[PDB]
Formats: structure tokens, C-alpha cells, sequence
């Protein structure tokens, strides 16, 4: 079936490659890779983060409320006698 | 083929295939290379020497090739 002899039909594309032993494995990290990671974080920040911030607010609120609910109310004894 | 220059050269092979039979052919070629590097024997070497003798003497026929040489 699917085999490297007849996958698709292409015309007029040229490629060039070096061998691994001719070139470096980690050529430019701090001059190219770091800024690229930075933009890659920039492009997705506001699509992911705010939902989790909202989750954090909800969690803390619900915890606080549950913990208030367990403390004794002075009006339950002071009001009528 | 062998292609010589002053300080360097190219030593290799050239072929034409149907598109579905490139892989096998590369396999066969590289296997023959490995065979010669590891397992050659006298009987075939003799034949190759005779082929080379015949080529050298066949080429130098007529004045033009000789002048060129």
C-alpha cells in the first residue's frame, strides 16, 4: 500500500543537505534559540493562561468559604437568652 | 567510475532505475562494496586484472588516441 515509491506527484523542487559529521549538533542556542522560545511563549500566552487564573481564584474562594462555614456563630447563643 | 584530478578525485557509480527499484539497487551496490572491502578472493581479482589489461591495450589504437595520451 503506502510506500515510498508512489506517495504523490511533485515537480521542480530542489533540496540540499550536509552530513551530520560535517556540522554541529547545537550550533546557536543563546543567539537564536532563546529569542525564538520567547516569541513562541508570547504567541500563546493569552490563549491559555487566563482560564487557569480564573480556576485559581475559584479554588481559593471555595476553600475560604468552606472554612468560614465551620466556625461558631455568636448570634446562635447570644440572641435570645 | 574514477575521475582524477591533481590532488583529489571522485570514485563511485552511476545508474538509472525505474522509480520503484531505487532502494534495492542501492542495497546491491553498497553490498558489493562491503564485500570487496571484507571478503575478496584471488579468483575474481585475476579476472579483473585481465579486463584491465585488455582495456589498456584496446584504447591505444590509431594515432589520435596515442597523441592524446
Amino acid at each position: 500500500g503506502r510506500e515510498f515509491g508512489n506517495l504523490t506527484r511533485i515537480r521542480h523542487v530542489i533540496s540540499y543537505s550536509l552530513s551530520p559529521l560535517e556540522q554541529r549538533a547545537l550550533p546557536h542556542v543563546l543567539s537564536k534559540g532563546v529569542p525564538n522560545m520567547l516569541r513562541r511563549v508570547r504567541e500563546s500566552f493569552f490563549r491559555v493562561v487566563p482560564q487557569f487564573v480564573v480556576f485559581y481564584l475559584l479554588y481559593t474562594w471555595g476553600t475560604e468559604e468552606f472554612e468560614k462555614s465551620k466556625r461558631k456563630n455568636p448570634a446562635a447563643y447570644e440572641n435570645d437568652k | 567510475f574514477s575521475i582524477c584530478y591533481a590532488d583529489t578525485g571522485l570514485l563511485g557509480a552511476h545508474f538509472v532505475c525505474d522509480r520503484m527499484k531505487i532502494d534495492d539497487m542501492m542495497f546491491v551496490l553498497q553490498g558489493q562494496w562491503m564485500r570487496l572491502c571484507t571478503s575478496a578472493t584471488e579468483s575474481e581479482v585475476a579476472r579483473g586484472k585481465n579486463i584491465l589489461r585488455n582495456a589498456l591495450v584496446s584504447h591505444l589504437d590509431g594515432t589520435t588516441p596515442v597523441c592524446e595520451d
